[PDB]
């Protein structure tokens, strides 16, 4: 059974840390120098932050042409330079006068318009805001909307105190079991199975 | 016009009908084109043939709506196509009354574009626009169908009224006192219908093949067939088998739309050459989210914290007497049994002192608040509240929006 | 949860952490690590344990189980459901129960006239 | 473990109701025991718990009819104290009874 | 018959509160510990004597653990760690209990019939004392 | 000598190590001022008392004991 007596070694033993151990075996290595050279010169972390919300936002949309414009808008909204988020960071037009006269034919089965027009400054400023062809980027810098009220809007609708109050719940990568719970070898995801551990392998293990 | 015309405008559906029409209008506020390029309107999208490959174009964006020319030719359409729509019609519009409802948050530039609008292209008489939030309180002045639910348990407006909505766009908590919301104590989420839409694309694509291009039918699975948990996610989970799901994909040369089959009924035994997808998992892991965002991998707090959040800024004095008094509006409440689970949740962070009651409107929720502020414009206090086209052409278009409707005002 | 045992470290408490484990058993099919909360940390350091033994986990009543060293071979998952069934007679129960440590008695044959109200 | 199946439904402590007293006698003595008993602390919370219903049937038949009401306490910012004053009271001389 | 009350539920807080005064009569002490307990019919705060205090530290429970106290003779027994907290490690040794019914304290009584018999074998043999 | 002790007070910064602290006991009908010497002290601080409780010394023995 239990063994009274141990061998024990001043210097090599210490009840602080306890340590054991036991086609060609080759260990993985990252030929990225970006990657590289990030290692040598640096509740969650921004980075974590930013992959979260950039995997949001990418999910939020509707369109597959309306991916690549979404990074902008994030960093936009966020206020992180653009490029940079977009380079360090790896993911994952609406108006066309032809279209407009097409619609037009298109619901020109019944319409019961009252024509009518004066030239006057108010119905000048109507003629604009109706032709406008503005993305809501091009009114998020623009100078007419106070930055107080940007705030508002933005950085004060989010709640600040209660980060998280129900318990964590994690579960199988694959199906979301949660009775086994294993992290991989490799990538530290959670594996609950074989056929999970099977097909997360060899699609979701990219760092493998 | 002594009945006002009655118009809900959503970022997924519009609602719009005149105040003597006890139901609204149903029409969609969005544009699709297909790969050839033919696009089809908003109350077409549904008499199309092919949904394989849609591109979706709607002026609602995330926070508001930019696009106003695209908004207008909508508004036309359902507001101008007798034919279209039985019954209703209207010619001109010069002595009818609006009421609208637009997003709590909207900005001031997209506010006082949709008062310029709306006063002068129109030409309406009197207006009252706010959110659908202010409408609520009203509903102590008629007698309707109204279910409750007590987490605790196993003039004619109300003063104290906690207003919950889960819309396409997204999810606000507003707290209303006096029937004038407290702007400083709003809280917003952004689960909405897309962040739905999008996550059972992506498990169905990890589960089977890609269907990402393919919006239309994962937003009508999501319609049919998605609930949340009754109790917990880990029951849920154990009796996931039993609660299995079949889902027939349609065939264009047979089907435009699928069908949910259900293995324990045999009311369904004709075969079909098309393949079926089986739903366990995903039936009740998306609406998990609302509750605990780590499931999707998401760092956002979630609702229960959102709403502890919001009591906490709001007065000490009525922080108990808001959760008294809780109802929940929006397309996204249509799933089961997400209120009881809802108010059960809500009720266990609670201290014992203070009881938790949700209230629930029957079928969908868009109707309801519809009808809500039907009988606001029925009130005489809308009558108050209107505002006059001379008024507003006497003022400057920024002061109705910075003084009557505008947040501004009451912040 | 058994099989071979490859890997296994264990650290003091830090401020950042009061106490981190992580092990690593492989089997026949499988090779995963797990988390250690603290209380399995000195379980394990309770007894010495080498890598590359069979040892098997009982995560309910949290003892350990050393099955032998790699003489077996692993065979499959980690975790797996099974019951284990015990066959006892009625007056090894009332001998259990009759005292602050019963079954010692199962073998010394002191049991003393167990009382009425037991049975 | 089997058969520590819950028992705190069908038993007693058996030694707060003094059926023990067999071990009394190693810290106890008689006069000490004698003047606990007759110095026993009666007849204050009956005093107590009279000062508090005083005030209890005065906020009764002032506007007890409708305080506890669920319906008048769901919007009313005096009624709902009213009712919460009154459960708090209610609660303190159920403490002080047991 | 005999009525008791108990307070149960999952610890969310405990706090020694450590009085400033010395007082002449003692050295250091709590003043008094303050406890939150949740249910699934609400959450209750309570406010501790040091024995209970000293009980319930021996007893080497921790926020996130379901516990037992009892009001009549100040028992605190530790039921188990909440299931909420079963995907916290992959592995761990101590079992998980489902949170309690019941907002936090309740009052019942029990009916249980003993005969004089038990009551003599009881006194005759007690159970009490931590004595060697 | 049995009754409610009012207030402690040991002066264990102004001298320390038994300092010869006092401490008063009342009664429903009388109350006085008693001296405590070294014993009295090392005695008390077993069984602390913290005022405001009926307790019995004895007059013999000196034996403390909380009612
Ligand atoms: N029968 C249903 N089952 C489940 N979800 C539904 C159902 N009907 C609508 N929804 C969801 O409700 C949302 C509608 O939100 P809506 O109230 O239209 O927001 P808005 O008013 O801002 O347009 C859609 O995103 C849709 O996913
Ligand atoms: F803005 Be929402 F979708 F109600
Ligand atoms: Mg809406
Ligand atoms: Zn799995
Ligand atoms: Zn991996």
């Amino acid at each position: 059974m239990k063994a009274l007596v141990e061998e024990i070694d001043k210097k090599t033993y210490n009840p602080d840390i306890y340590f054991t151990s036991l086609s060609r075996p080759v260990k993985r290595i990252n030929y990225s120098l970006a990657d590289l050279e990030a290692r040598l010169y640096t509740r969650y972390t921004q980075q974590e932050i930013l992959q979260s919300d950039r995997r949001f936002m990418e999910l939020n949309t509707e369109n597959f042409s309306d991916l690549p414009n979404v990074p902008t808008l994030l960093s936009d909204l966020t206020g992180v330079p653009r490029d940079r988020i977009e380079s360090t960071t790896k993911p994952i037009w609406v108006l066309k006068p032809e279209t407009l006269r097409e619609i037009q034919l298109s619901y020109k089965s019944t319409k019961l318009p009252k024509p009518k027009r004066k030239n006057t400054n108010r119905i000048v400023a109507l003629k604009k805001v109706l032709s406008s062809k503005r993305n809501l980027h091009s009114f998020l810098d623009s100078a007419l909307l106070n930055l107080m009220d940007k705030n508002v809007i933005y950085h004060n609708v989010y709640n600040k105190r209660y980060f998280k109050v129900l318990p964590l719940i994690t579960t199988c990568s694959i199906c979301g079991g949660y009775d086994s719970i294993s992290s991989c070898v490799n990538c530290g995801n959670k594996i609950c199975s074989v056929s999970c551990f099977k097909l997360h392998n060899e699609t979701r293990c990219r760092n493998r | 016009e002594t009945p006002p015309i009655v118009i809900d405008n959503g970022s997924y559906e519009i609602k719009f009908g005149p105040s003597t029409n006890k139901k609204p209008f149903r029409a969609l506020n969005a544009l699709a084109k297909d790969k050839f390029g033919t696009s089809y309107l908003s109350n077409h999208i549904k008499n199309i043939k092919d949904i394989s490959s849609i591109t979706f174009r709607r002026p609602h964006e995330l926070g508001q709506l930019t696009l106003w020319e695209l908004e207008s030719c909508i508004w036309d359409y359902c507001l101008f196509n007798p034919s279209e729509f039985d019954g209703f019609d209207l010619k001109e519009g010069k002595g009818h009354h609006l009421v609208a409802s637009e997003s709590c948050m909207t900005l001031p530039e997209l506010s006082k574009h949709a008062d310029q609008v709306i006063f002068e292209e129109y030409e309406f008489d009197s207006l009252f626009k706010s959110p659908v939030a202010v409408f609520v309180p009203f509903t102590k002045s008629y007698k309707g169908e109204m279910r409750t639910i007590s987490g605790k348990d196993e003039s004619d407006y109300h003063d104290f009224q906690l207003v919950i909505d889960s819309g396409f766009n997204c999810t606000w908590i507003i707290p209303v006192l006096k029937g004038i919301p407290y702007y400083k104590a709003v809280k917003k989420l952004d689960i909405g219908g897309r962040f739905l839409t999008g996550l059972l694309k992506e498990t169905l694509s990890f589960r089977h093949y890609n269907m990402m291009d393919e919006t239309i039918l994962v937003n009508n699975i999501k319609e049919q067939c998605l609930f949340v948990s009754p109790v917990s996610y880990f029951d849920s989970f154990k009796t996931k088998d039993k609660h299995a799901l079949e889902y027939v994909l349609p065939d264009f040369q047979t089907s435009f739309l699928g069908y949910v089959r259900n293995p324990r009924k045999e009311n369904v035994p004709l075969p079909e050459d098309a393949q079926i997808i089986t739903l366990t998992d995903e039936l009740f892991t998306i609406p998990e989210t609302f509750f605990h965002p780590e499931i999707s991998q998401i760092t956002k707090p979630g609702i229960v914290e959102a709403i502890l959040e919001s009591l906490s800024m709001l007065p000490e004095i009525v922080r108990p007497l808001m959760v008294g008094n809780i109802v929940c509006t929006g397309g996204n409440f249509n799933l089961p049994n997400f209120a009881q689970r809802l108010a059960a949740e809500l009720q266990r962070q609670l201290p014992t002192d203070w009881t938790c009651h949700v209230s629930v409107p029957e079928g969908d929720c868009a109707l309801f608040g519809w009808e809500v502020m039907s009988q606001f414009a029925k009130t005489d206090s809308y009558r108050k509240a209107r505002v006059t086209r001379e008024e507003y052409y006497e003022h400057g278009p920024d002061w109705c929006t910075k003084h009557r409707f505008g947040y501004q005002n009451w912040i | 949860i058994e099989g071979e045992v490859v890997e296994i470290q264990i650290d003091r408490s830090i401020t950042g952490g009061h106490k981190q484990g992580k092990l690593t058993i492989k089997t026949t099919d499988m090779e995963t690590i797990y988390e250690l909360g603290n209380k399995m940390i000195d379980g394990l350091t309770k007894e010495k344990v080498l890598a590359g033994d069979v040892i098997s986990i009982d995560k309910a009543s949290g003892k350990i189980t050393k099955l032998g060293r790699s003489v077996q071979c692993p065979e499959g998952e980690l975790q797996k459901r099974k019951t284990v069934v015990h066959t006892v007679s009625l007056h090894e129960i009332d001998v259990i129960n009759s005292r602050t440590q019963g079954f010692l008695a199962l073998f010394t044959g002191d049991t003393g006239e167990i009382r009425s109200e037991v049975r | 473990k089997l058969f520590k199946k819950n028992n705190q439904v069908n038993r007693v402590d058996l030694d707060f109701l003094n059926l023990v007293f067999t071990l009394n006698d190693k810290d106890l003595t008689s006069y000490h025991a004698e003047e606990i008993s007759k110095l026993t602390c009666v007849k204050n919370f009956v005093e107590e718990v009279n000062k508090l219903r005083e005030t209890n049937k005065q906020l009764q038949e002032e506007f007890g009819e409708a305080s506890f009401l669920n319906f008048q306490d769901a919007n009313q910012y005096f009624k709902y104290s009213n009712k919460q004053k009154l459960e708090g009271t209610v609660d303190m001389l159920n403490f002080l009874k047991m | 018959k005999e009525t008791k009350e108990v307070y149960e539920g999952e610890v969310t807080e405990l706090t020694p509160e450590d009085a400033e005064n010395p007082l002449g009569g003692y050295g250091k002490t709590i003043s008094h510990v303050i406890v939150g307990l949740k249910s699934a019919k609400g959450t209750k705060t309570l406010r501790l004597d040091p024995t209970i205090y000293e009980s319930i530290q021996r007893e080497k429970v921790s926020i996130g653990d379901v516990i037992y106290i009892e009001a009549n003779t100040g028992a605190v027994k530790r039921v188990g760690r909440s299931d909420a907290y079963a995907t916290e490690f992959d592995l761990e040794t101590e079992e998980y209990v489902p949170l309690p019914k019941g907002e936090v304290h309740k009052k019942k009584e029990i009916v249980q019939d003993v005969t004089l018999h038990d009551l003599d074998v009881a006194n005759a043999r007690p159970q009490g004392g931590q004595d060697v």
